[PDB]
């Protein structure tokens, strides 16, 4: 949990989320859209009645409910493919 | 391609910017509140402007959308409460007019003021004296005065005004599809659309008949008793059958009889409970206090609490260079913001208050998940009435001896419980009546069944014949005495607190049944029990979203209102007053009255 440095008073609007694709993604895929969707049938220009742009706010503050509370997330991943390693663990032992 | 998912990302974009927009309304409104200037003034006028402005442009932009072609329940409800446009329907120039008298009437009623007939240069207003004049001295005399000049300087100024008030706000109902004004008061509690669980607008007026009907014996009997105590106070004013002067009730309007407990209290002499002396002993202050409340809320295994409300809530009166208003309010400033105020003092009145605006928090906290349409209660009687059962449940001595601020030596008797429910009965019995009949004669008004020229006559002749509370001098139609209260003169519904005081206690029955209490309902304690809590917050997670049916019944099991727990409270009292009453009248004569003899 984060709550003493990415947390402010009188919200904090700078972390953005999507909601709005126009399918599934794919794993490990980055997709930085501009454009703005259409919902069925409407040859739409702009954000039209149906047709909204896709980005939405972190609205933040640090009075905010656990389940709520915006929580730091890193993954980490491995990959156990055949090839020279370059990174492993330590290890040390006794004296001689 | 469909309306319904238009509207959805409708109330998408309305919920995000309300929540900032609402969140600062209500700091401007919290940083004046307690913090009285003048700058703090026009900040809370430009918030709410923007947020009154804001309210009518999305009222406007969403009025294109018909709610014929709605589905899903959850999409229904937020677009019918944002619909309602109120007045905006009214053209623009009745709309102003409408406005206009209302401040007139917060004006007049904030600033009225009666003179003395001895001294001109000496007047008093009604909350800063008049309350005082009728709430500790025992003159006949001096509180005839203060009731007859009190009324007849408010009354007069308001008829006609009330009576424009009156004629728009109908106007307005039947341009909103509703017969009268009486009809739109009570579509709070109409539903729709929900097998089971649908909810007419008449079945309210039912209802409320049925249940005064039940509860009248009771009522009788309680009137028959401090009928019989004033006689023994007041031997030449009130006739052994006669109904009861109106300036002998304890307050203003004889809403409450709480200070009539000296009359008909049944042993001046047992003792009574009160812990200031052991607040002052173990040196008590707010902080304590509320982390006492903190901890019995946590007995039942509700949410416990945050930061921002201990770091930023004044719980203490800002001294003397900073002046607050600290009437006994919960704010929920939105996204989370919990915050409390009031002028703690140490004294049990304001541990007991502590405990109904905890409640209210509580309350506030539980449904902070729902949109930003719906963060409400159920109906709009759920909210103060689960305040006021915690401050019940706070209140048995069984907690106080737990605590450890009622010595374990305290010998509970019958005669205490006995005086203990009649303080209840004064609290509760006395103020349903007047209730029901004030909002019912609105009704009427509103129905305009009563012609203008009989509204005070009709309104007496209810008072004689049902509350048993008879004028003692004559009034003509030039008054307007029911505006001479806070609730009627400034445009607030009155039935709320007989709904509030039936689901108190229904809630309280269910809790005390689920917790399994072995003794009388008034000893009954809801702490130790974590299903009463989960039984609670079964109902404290659905706000409004659902019919206040399903919400009542998630908690007690009944889909309707029921007088069963109050008698079955009310009981031992009920049996003791009646076993007085054997030697006294039941009931009361219309005829009679102070000024005709
Ligand atoms: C006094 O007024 C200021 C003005 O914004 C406010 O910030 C402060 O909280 C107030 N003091 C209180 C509420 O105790
Ligand atoms: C309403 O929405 C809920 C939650 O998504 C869903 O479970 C339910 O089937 C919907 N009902 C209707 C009538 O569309
Ligand atoms: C916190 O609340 C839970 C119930 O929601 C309860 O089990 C727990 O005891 C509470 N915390 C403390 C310190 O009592
Ligand atoms: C008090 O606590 C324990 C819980 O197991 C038990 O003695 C008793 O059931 C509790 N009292 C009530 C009223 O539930
Ligand atoms: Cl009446």
């Amino acid at each position: 949990n984060s709550n003493k440095l990415d947390s402010k008073h009188s919200g904090n609007y700078d972390y953005w989320y999507r909601l709005f694709r126009k399918s599934k993604l794919k794993p490990f895929e980055r997709d930085i859209s501009t454009e703005i969707y259409q919902a069925g049938n409407k040859p739409c220009k702009g954000k039209g009645p149906n047709c909204y742009f896709p980005l939405q706010s972190y609205g933040f503050r640090p009075t905010y409910g656990v389940g709520h509370q915006p929580y730091r997330v890193v993954v980490l991943s491995f990959e156990l493919l055949h090839a020279p390693a370059t990174v492993c663990g330590p290890k040390k032992s006794t004296n001689l | 391609s469909t309306i319904e998912e238009q509207a959805k990302t409708f109330l998408d974009k309305f919920n995000h910017e309300a929540e900032d927009l609402f969140y600062q309304s209500s700091l401007a409104s919290w940083n004046y509140n307690t913090n009285i200037t003048e700058e703090n003034v026009q900040n809370m006028n430009n918030a709410g402007d923007k947020w009154s402005a804001f309210l009518k442009e999305q009222s406007t932009l969403a009025q294109m959308y018909p709610l014929q072609e709605i589905q899903n329940l959850t999409v229904k409800l937020q677009l019918q409460a944002l619909q309602q446009n109120g007045s905006s329907v009214l053209s623009e120039d009745k709309s102003k007019r409408l406005n206009t008298i209302l401040n007139t009437m917060s004006t007049i009623y904030s600033t009225g003021k009666v003179c003395n007939p001895d001294n001109p240069q000496e007047c008093l207003l009604l909350e800063p004296g008049l309350n005082e004049i009728m709430a500790n001295s025992l003159d006949y005399n001096e509180r005839l005065w203060a009731w007859e000049s009190w009324r007849s300087e408010v009354g007069k100024q308001l008829r006609p005004l009330y009576e424009e008030y009156v004629v728009l706000k109908n106007e307005m109902a039947r341009a909103n599809h509703y017969e009268d004004y009486g009809d739109y008061w009570r579509g709070d509690y109409e539903v729709n659309g929900v097998d089971g669980y649908d909810y007419s607008r008449g079945q309210l007026i039912e209802d409320v008949e049925h249940t005064f009907e039940e509860i009248k014996p009771l009522y009788e009997h309680l009137h028959a008793y401090v009928r019989a105590k004033l006689m023994n106070a007041y031997p030449s004013y009130i006739s052994p059958i006669g109904c009861l002067p109106a300036h002998l009730l304890g307050d203003m309007w004889g809403r409450f009889w709480t200070n009539l407990y000296s009359l008909t209290v049944p042993f001046g002499q047992k003792p009574n409970i009160d812990v200031t002396d052991a607040m002052v002993d173990q040196a008590w202050d707010a902080q304590r206090i509320f982390k006492e409340a903190e901890k019995f809320f946590v007995s039942v295994g509700l949410p416990n609490m945050t930061q921002g409300f201990w770091e930023n809530s004044m719980l203490t009166d800002p001294g003397n260079v900073q002046k607050a208003v600290c009437h006994p309010t919960a704010w929920d400033l939105g996204k989370g913001d919990f915050r409390i105020l009031m002028c703690t003092k140490v004294t049990m009145d304001d541990f007991l208050t502590a405990h109904h605006e905890m409640g209210h928090i509580q309350y506030d906290m539980a449904y902070a998940a729902q949109p930003f349409l719906l963060r409400n209660g159920a109906n709009e009687g759920f909210h103060e009435a689960v305040g006021e059962i915690m401050s019940l449940s706070a209140a048995t001595p069984k907690h106080l001896k737990s605590i450890g601020l009622l010595s374990p030596d305290f010998q509970e008797d019958n005669e205490t419980e006995i005086n203990f429910l009649l303080k209840q009965a004064l609290t509760i019995v006395g103020t349903l009546p007047f209730t029901y009949m004030l909002e019912k004669w609105r009704w009427m008004v509103f129905k305009g069944e009563i012609p203008k020229d009989q509204w005070m006559k009709k309104w007496w002749e209810m008072k004689r014949e049902i509350v048993g509370v008879v004028e003692p001098v004559p009034h003509d139609e030039t008054y307007c005495d029911p505006a001479s209260l806070f609730h009627v003169s400034n445009d607030y519904s009155f039935i709320r607190y007989y709904t509030r005081t039936l689901y108190q206690f229904q809630f309280q029955e269910a809790l005390c049944q689920a917790a399994k209490h072995e003794g009388p309902l008034h000893k009954c304690d809801i702490s130790n029990s974590t299903e009463a809590g989960q039984k609670l917050f079964n109902m404290l997670r659905l706000g409004k979203s659902e019919p206040w049916t399903l919400a009542l019944e998630n908690v007690v099991g009944a889909k309707n209102m029921n007088v069963r727990p109050l008698l079955n409270y009310f009981e031992p009292l009920f049996t003791w007053l009646k076993d007085q009453n054997k030697n006294s009248f039941v009931g009361w004569s219309t005829d009679w009255s102070p000024y005709a003899d």
